[PDB]
């Protein structure tokens, strides 16, 4: 995992 | 700093997250999650991201728990 984590940081 | 507490918080929040809603346990992930958009600036951003990626029912569970 760790997508979720990248996607949010962008967020 | 605070900063580095703050976003080291911020992901381990959402890979905890990421990783109970892999496990079905979506009611606990989306608990951490509301944990990360709290400390957020963007909650709406963030929101709207995850209406993007989450499966209806479960980002419908995130709006009701924030």
């Amino acid at each position: 995992g760790x997508r979720l984590c990248r996607l949010l940081s962008y967020a | 700093k605070d900063a580095e507490a703050v976003q080291k918080f911020f992901l381990e929040e959402i890979q905890l997250g990421e990783e109970l809603l892999a496990q079905g346990d979506y009611e606990k992930g989306v608990d951490h999650l509301t944990n990360a958009i709290a400390v957020s600036g963007q909650p709406q951003q963030l929101l709207q991201v995850l209406q993007q990626t989450l499966p209806p029912p479960v980002f419908q569970m995130l709006l009701t728990k924030l």
